[PDB]
């Protein structure tokens, strides 16, 4: 079983990532077809950490505005965010500042948040420099890094960082 | 093709698939 | 009231709600 | 491993409100409940019975009758072994209706499907629309099995299922 349950959330546009990005985390796989996501789902993946199992109870929003009141729902339990963008899409990090002002409006003011800018294999469509996502995560004063679902980077590290900085909170308390 | 159904039709859908999902893990553990 | 999602979005949702329910009843199986 | 021999698909179809989803709640559950929850789309309903010391599990689908679902319905008629047909005995356009529910059997389901006929709410005549008389004579003109069902006070819904079942069963054994 396990000592803590985390509840996370990934939010952000629709087809930014955030299914396959997942589907990394929990599969180790990765797939090009794109099924855009109804409304919500949610993946189990149990961990350890520092001696004690942690149990992440990951829900994956819908981006589209249409699944607004369903999303809504679960942003009062989340204890982390991922913020993800597109770097192929600058439309995409633009509306990263959108996404955070619901997190403010709906969220805990101390929910642990992250932002991941991405499809970083992708370099001969890229629209957002790294540089750009590092200032706007510095700005809120969270941490960033550039992910790829599909070449396998950063994924197990976003997780894995932000429920450490969870546990490091928690612990404090 | 167009939109058809609410948002509690759909929401009533969902909610039984986490319920289902949710029931589903506790059984397979069980093992 | 307001329509707002399609047949293929309503399918899909409940197809995955079926197989869910047939899986449950699969792993329950386990009366052993 | 398998907790059963046989596993028939059956199907219930009929205009919203008939009762189909009380009339499977009955032979599942064995209860009633008289608050009215139209379906959404679709759901089934298991219930494993025992014909000639073999098990058949039942795998029952409940279709919504309202027309908004039709094009959800229809993809679940093509697997159908046994399809029960459902009226309301207290709504004429409910029977009358019958005739359009047998036009889209043939439209999607298999030619040998077997098919019943259900007049449902027999326990309330006082507000009774449909003579029995009428139920039998249409089930006749369309060589179809009939019998009038209460899920409200448990008439013949076990008489019905369990009818149905053994008229799939007797076709699978003529084929050996
Ligand atoms: N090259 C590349 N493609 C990716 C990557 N991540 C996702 N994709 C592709 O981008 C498309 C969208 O991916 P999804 O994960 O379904 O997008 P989403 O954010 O879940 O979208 P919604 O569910 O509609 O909100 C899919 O076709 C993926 O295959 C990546 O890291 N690199
Ligand atoms: N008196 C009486 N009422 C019944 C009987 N069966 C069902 N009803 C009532 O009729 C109403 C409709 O029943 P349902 O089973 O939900 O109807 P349905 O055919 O499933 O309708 P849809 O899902 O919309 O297609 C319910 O409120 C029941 O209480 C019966 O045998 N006798
Ligand atoms: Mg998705
Ligand atoms: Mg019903």
């Amino acid at each position: 079983t396990y000592d803590y349950l985390f509840k996370l959330l990934l939010i952000g546009d629709s087809g930014v990532g955030k299914t396959c990005v997942l589907f990394r985390f929990s599969e180790d796989a990765f797939n090009s077809t794109f099924i855009s996501t109804i409304g919500i789902d949610f993946k189990i993946r149990t961990i350890e950490l520092d001696g004690k199992r942690i149990k992440l109870q990951i829900w994956d929003t819908a981006g589209l505005e249409r699944f607004r009141e369903i999303t809504t729902a679960y942003y009062r339990g989340a204890m982390g965010i991922m913020l993800v963008y597109d770097i192929t899409n600058e439309k995409s990090f633009d509306n990263i500042r959108n996404w955070i002002r619901n997190i403010e409006e709906h969220a805990s003011a101390d929910v642990e948040k992250m932002i991941l800018g991405n499809k970083c294999d992708v370099n001969d469509k890229r629209q957002v420099s790294k540089e750009r996502g590092e200032k706007l995560a510095l700005d809120y004063g969270i941490k960033f890094m550039e992910t790829s679902a599909k070449a396998n980077i950063n994924v197990e590290n976003a997780f894995f960082t932000l429920a450490r900085d969870i546990k490091a909170k928690m612990d404090k308390k | 093709n167009r939109p058809r159904f609410t948002l509690q039709e759909l929401r009533d859908v969902l909610q039984e698939r986490n319920k289902l999902k949710s029931q589903l893990l506790v059984v397979q553990e069980e093992l």
